[PDB]
């Protein structure tokens, strides 16, 4: 019964109770907010190719 | 607008109200000495009292150039706001 003096918590259980969640990378915030502020740039700049300012306040020719 | 307008060089603006563009006129007995400047440019032309009455002869008649409609752009503008 040598096995009953070893720690009963396996190395698997340590590795799954210590690294429980896959941690958030810091570049995920950058790439997500950049891919959404590209849409903020596209709609709302006055130099984008697809501005909303002519679909919203049309013109007066 | 109507086909006949009765405005011009009688109780006209004799001065500008901003700081961005300078207007001064000399309303004489017949004509006006209008000289204007807006930043880097100068403009000094001569208008008569009957020169502004000819101005409303053909109307400008502005109109919205919309992507779909003026109605649709107003609803889209409210959705954007």
């Amino acid at each position: 019964d040598r096995v009953l003096s070893l720690p009963a918590v396996s190395k698997n259980q340590v590795l799954e109770n210590v690294f429980h969640t896959a941690p958030k990378a810091p570049v995920e915030h950058l790439e997500k907010m950049v891919s959404a502020n590209s849409k903020v740039y596209d709609a709302l700049n006055l130099q984008s190719k697809r501005v909303l300012i002519w679909q919203v306040k049309p013109a007066l020719f | 607008l109507t086909t006949f307008t009765f405005s011009g060089l009688q109780d006209a603006p004799v001065a500008a109200l901003s700081g961005s563009i300078k207007l001064n006129v000399a309303a004489k007995a017949g004509k006006a000495e209008v000289t204007v400047a807006a930043g880097a440019a100068k403009a000094a032309t001569q208008v008569s009292a009957a020169a502004l009455r000819k101005l409303s002869g053909s109307k400008i008649s502005l109109a919205e150039v919309a992507r779909i409609s003026v109605l649709h752009s107003s609803i889209q503008n409210y959705l954007l706001s």
